[PDB]
Formats: structure tokens, C-alpha cells, sequence
């Protein structure tokens, strides 16, 4: 339901189909930055072949997908390219409509606040304006589709695309206010990747902000709605878990998926901070770092909640970024999900401290990942230290980019209250 | 069919039998024979043998294998084992057992058995995967 969004979709699917049918598809699928042990098409096909052989897919160290993935790609094993085109299109559509509604809500709040005049007089080119927000949903869909990260994730046929679609539909349903569908999609995403659980905090907040329920201790309605939403979420999660048990009639997906995400036993190189750290780790003293590095992903959810209580969508963006950066086995398609949210926050492009250098660092790291990977895997010229340094630089760039956006947002809020 | 190999010490006797596939014959030296080996008649069996001309050797033993690793980088490769049936009259069943030490993560959906350029589905397939 848009004039240029359809054109964006057709260009995206054209690019993706050309890459699928090109000779780079196999190379992209074997790329280790776009493919993790949790999001590998080769591993999905391997699990299906194990089922054909009659051996359980989780009686091994190669298959770590969920039973819903098994069920879905049992039927869509032949149409996989079309399925991945469809799921990226669905992610783009969900982001488009979610951001459209969010911009409408933001302009409504800005109008209702300018009416009672809580802004300083020295604020003219600092308020969101309808002509500058007209194409923000289109730019969100454009960043989601026409960036190399999502294109590579689709061509590699990574299930991180499915995870992105689930998270985007969670965002869309939370923004539209459907608490039940919000809980269903959040449960599906948590069941898939185990790190949308933190996203439970922003969504609820936004839901409350959409119901005009005060978020405060001495408020019965807030606790009622929080309990209702939490029960919907946990019940959906447990129902999906029991159903996934019934698919194989065994609780083997539980260790092989969630304990694999939490304990990190594979050490396959990623763009993340876990693989080399846990490859070169002391035997004793290693469980402490597993614990702290897993607590890292869930650590900022509460402080960012109590600092961004009135801004649950920026809080949701920051949480998605934190999940993408700190994560066992992150693919670069997880980076794409939060990078698609940049046009939502491009009005902060006057308080961003250092955007140019950080964008340069991220681009250089992205184009150095395959190069140095070739130089220490296929060429013996380099070693694992090169790839480790590039992962460090990429992740530092991501941290500083997210911190710059968060700082710019806070500075814009302060300037909204206090004159510049 | 005659003209066996020349062994210098005259052997005790000759034992002709079908040993593996072919009717091959042996010269026997019975060490528990004081005629063959006295207290001062140490036995040094001599055998005249050199690589026979190619028109005088057995062809090939109807079955041999050759395993090797495909690919050239790290992170990926193929365990491929050619196995030959040089009998031009008889198919025979062969039981192949492979043990791979769980740091070469095998992808069993990539298991191909061509055997003619066509695809040969194994009669019996068993695969236990590896736990790290
Ligand atoms: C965060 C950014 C950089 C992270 C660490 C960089 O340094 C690590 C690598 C060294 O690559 P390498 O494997 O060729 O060299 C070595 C050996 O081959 C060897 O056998 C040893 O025993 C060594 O000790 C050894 O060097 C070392 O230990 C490195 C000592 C430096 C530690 C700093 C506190 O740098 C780069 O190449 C990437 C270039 C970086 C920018 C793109
Ligand atoms: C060896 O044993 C037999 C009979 O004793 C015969 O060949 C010969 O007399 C013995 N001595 C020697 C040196 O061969």
C-alpha cells in the first residue's frame, strides 16, 4: 500500500534473484560472516537429510535449528529461494508500516506537547516535521532491503532472515497495539534466537504508552496489563516449546539450540566477540566469561528501560543493536535489522559526534572480512589474528555508532527541554 | 602353468592350493626335518625374483581403494574414496566403514556414490553423527 515501496520491493527481489542465479551464490552461502551454525542453509538441509536417514538431527554437533524451522523447510525445501525473497519482503513491509505508524504517533505527541508548550522558544529546526517524515518508512524499507548485509543473508539462505521477519512483525504488532500478536511474535523470535527476550521490555512499555496506562509503582492498571502481556508471552513461548517437542517427540532441540546459543561450543569464526575469545581461553576460568558474556546481552535492558521509559521505540532499536553486537554466533544479517532503523533516527544528524569515521570503519571492516578470511584460510599468508583484529574493529565501530546515536537522541531531548 | 620360481635349497615338498582367489603353489621347508636342517646345516632359502615384464604379471586384484581429500583451503573439503572393481563380469557388494574424528564436521546430505557416472544408492546405509 504505497507508490514507491512497490518499486523498492521489485528492485530488491530483482537484485536478490540475480544473485541467486549468479555464480556468486555458492561463495556467499559459504561466507562465514553471513552464515552461523544457527543460521546455515547447509545445516538445515543436513538436518532434513538426517531425518530422512532416521537419525535425530540433534544427535550431532552440526544441526542447531528449531523444530519450527524443520517443519517449515520440510515443505518449502524446494522453493527456498522464493521463501527467502518472501520473508525479506515481509520484513520490509512490516518495517515500512511499523515506522509509518510510529511517525504518525511521534508527530501526534509533538503536536500535543507543542500545544501546552513544554519546549523552549529556541527550537525551530529541531522538531520532527511531516515533510521530512514522509519518506522515512520508505527509507527504512530501503535500508532493510537494498543493503549488502540483507542481500547476502538472503542469498546465503540464512535463517537469520526468518529471525528478522519475526522481530519485524513483533515491532509492527507492538506498534499497531496488538498485544496478543505482539506476544506471539515475541515468543516466536525468542524461540528462534533466544535473544529477543530483552525486547519484551520495550514492547510492553510502548503497549502501555499506547494504552495511556501510567508506568508507575502505585498503579493497578499498569500491573494488570504487565501481567496480562507477560502471561501471553510466556504462555505462547511454552506452547511453542511443547509443540516443537511433539514434532520430534523428544526434548533434544532444547540443548542443541538454546544451550548451544548459551554455552558456545563451536568456536566457528564470526563477526562477533565470542569465537576467538573462547578458542583462546583458559580451561578453568572460562565458565565465568561464558556467564558474563551472556549476561552482557541482558545487562542493559533494565537501565535502558529506566532511562528510555518514554521512548520505547528508540529503546527497542538500541536493544536490537545490543543483541546484534553481543551475541553467540551473530551473522551480519542481524546487523541489518538494526541498521534498517537508521532513517528513523536521521533527524539526529546534527548531534552525531563522529558518524563519518565510524561509517568508514564499519565499511572497511565489512569489505576486509572476506579479504582477510581468504588470506588466512585459503592463502596461508595471514593468520587468525588478522580476522580477530577485524572483528574487534567491526564490533568497536558498532558500539561507538550505537552510542553516538543514543547520545544524539539524548542531546536532542535535552535541547527540546532546554534551549540550545 | 609350469616353470615355477627357482628356490636354491630343494624344498621338502610342494603345496598347491587355492589361497585367495588363484591356484598358487608353495615350496615347503619343514624345519622339523633333520634332513632339511641339521644341527650344522643352517637353511638360507634363496628366491630368484625380479619385477616381471608387464605381459607376465597379474592384472589387478579385482578390488582396490584410494582415499584422498578434496578442496584446498581450510574450513571446507571433501573426503572422497575411490573404490575399484576391475572384474569385467561380476558386481560385488562392498562394505565401507568410515570414522571421521568430529572436527571434520561431515554433511551427510552431500554423500554421493556415483559408481558409473550414474548415482549408486547404497543397499545399506548407517550413519552415526559426531558429538563434539
Ligand atoms: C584492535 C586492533 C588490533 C588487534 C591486535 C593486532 O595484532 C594481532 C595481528 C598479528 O598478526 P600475526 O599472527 O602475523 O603476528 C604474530 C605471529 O605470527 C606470531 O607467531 C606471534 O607469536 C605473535 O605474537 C604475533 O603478533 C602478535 O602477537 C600481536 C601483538 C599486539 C597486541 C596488542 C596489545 O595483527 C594484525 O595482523 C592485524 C592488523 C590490525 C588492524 C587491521
Ligand atoms: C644333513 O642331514 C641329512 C641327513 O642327516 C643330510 O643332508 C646330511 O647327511 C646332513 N649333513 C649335511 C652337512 O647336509
Amino acid at each position: 500500500m504505497a507508490a514507491p515501496l512497490v518499486l523498492v520491493l521489485v528492485v530488491a527481489v530483482t537484485v536478490r534473484a540475480a544473485l541467486f542465479r549468479s555464480s556468486l551464490a555458492e561463495f556467499i552461502s559459504e561466507r562465514v560472516e553471513v552464515v552461523s551454525p544457527l543460521s546455515s542453509w547447509k545445516r538445515v538441509v543436513e538436518g532434513l537429510s538426517l531425518l530422512d536417514l532416521g537419525v535425530s538431527p540433534y544427535s550431532g554437533a552440526v544441526f542447531h535449528e528449531t523444530p519450527l524451522i524443520i517443519y517449515l523447510f520440510h515443505f518449502l525445501i524446494d522453493y527456498a529461494e522464493l521463501v527467502f525473497m518472501i520473508t525479506d519482503a515481509l520484513t520490509a513491509i512490516a518495517l515500512y508500516f511499523a515506522i509509518q505508524d510510529f511517525n504518525k504517533v511521534v508527530f501526534k505527541k509533538q503536536k500535543l506537547l507543542l500545544e501546552l508548550d513544554q519546549y523552549a522558544p529556541d527550537v525551530a529546526e529541531l522538531i520532527r516535521t511531516p515533510m521530512e517524515m514522509r519518506y522515512i518508512p520508505l527509507k527504512v524499507a530501503l535500508f532493510y532491503l537494498l543493503n549488502p548485509y540483507t542481500i547476502l543473508s538472503c542469498v546465503a539462505k540464512s535463517t537469520c532472515a526468518i529471525n528478522n521477519t519475526l522481530i519485524a512483525f513483533f515491532i509492527l504488532t507492538t506498534i499497531k497495539g496488538s498485544a496478543f500478536l505482539s506476544a506471539i511474535f515475541l515468543a516466536l523470535a525468542t524461540y528462534q534466537s533466544l535473544y529477543p527476550l530483552t525486547l519484551f521490555v520495550p514492547g510492553l512499555l510502548y503497549l502501555l504508552q499506547r494504552q495511556y496506562i501510567p508506568v508507575k509503582m502505585k498503579s493497578k492498571a499498569f500491573w494488570i496489563f504487565s501481567w496480562e502481556y507477560a502471561m501471553m508471552y510466556v504462555g505462547s513461548l511454552v506452547v511453542i516449546i511443547c509443540l516443537s517437542f511433539f514434532l520430534l517427540s523428544s526434548w533434544d532441540f532444547i540443548p542443541a539450540v538454546y544451550g548451544f546459543i548459551l554455552s558456545v561450543p563451536d568456536l566457528t569464526p564470526n563477526i562477533g566477540l565470542f569465537w576467538y575469545f573462547f578458542a583462546e581461553m583458559f580451561e578453568h576460568f572460562s565458565l565465568f566469561f561464558v556467564c558474563v558474556f551472556q549476561i552482557n546481552v541482558f545487562f542493559y535492558t533494565i537501565p535502558l528501560a529506566i532511562k528510555l521509559k518514554e521512548h520505547p521505540i528508540f529503546f527497542m532499536f538500541i536493544q536490537i543493536a545490543v543483541i546484534a553486537i553481543f551475541k553467540s554466533y551473530p551473522t551480519v544479517g542481524d546487523v541489518a535489522l538494526y541498521m534498517a532503523f537508521f532513517p528513523v533516527w536521521n533527524h539526529l544528524y546534527r548531534f552525531l559526534r563522529n558518524i563519518f569515521v565510524l561509517t568508514c570503519i564499519i565499511i572497511v571492516c565489512s569489505l576486509l572480512f572476506p579479504v582477510l578470511w581468504h588470506l588466512w584460510i585459503y592463502a596461508g599468508s595471514a593468520n587468525s589474528n588478522f580476522f580477530y583484529a577485524i572483528t574487534l574493529t567491526f564490533n568497536v565501530g558498532q558500539i561507538l555508532l550505537i552510542s553516538d546515536y543514543f547520545y544524539a537522541f539524548l542531546r536532542r531531548e535535552y535541547y527540546l527541554t532546554h534551549g540550545l | 602353468d609350469n616353470e615355477t620360481l627357482e628356490v636354491h635349497p630343494p624344498p621338502t615338498t610342494t603345496y598347491q592350493d587355492v589361497i585367495l582367489g588363484t591356484r598358487k603353489t608353495y615350496a615347503i621347508y619343514d624345519l622339523l626335518d633333520t634332513a632339511m636342517i641339521n644341527n650344522s646345516r643352517n637353511l638360507n632359502i634363496q628366491l630368484k625374483w625380479k619385477r616381471p615384464p608387464e605381459n607376465e604379471a597379474p592384472p589387478v586384484p579385482f578390488l582396490h581403494a584410494q582415499r584422498y581429500v578434496s578442496g584446498y583451503g581450510l574450513q571446507k573439503g571433501e573426503l572422497s574414496t575411490l573404490l575399484y572393481n576391475t572384474h569385467p563380469y561380476r558386481a560385488f557388494p562392498v562394505l565401507l566403514l568410515d570414522t571421521v574424528p568430529w572436527y571434520l564436521r561431515l554433511y551427510v546430505h552431500t554423500l554421493t556414490i556415483t559408481s558409473k557416472g550414474k548415482e549408486n544408492k547404497p543397499s545399506y546405509i548407517h550413519y552415526q553423527p559426531a558429538q563434539d
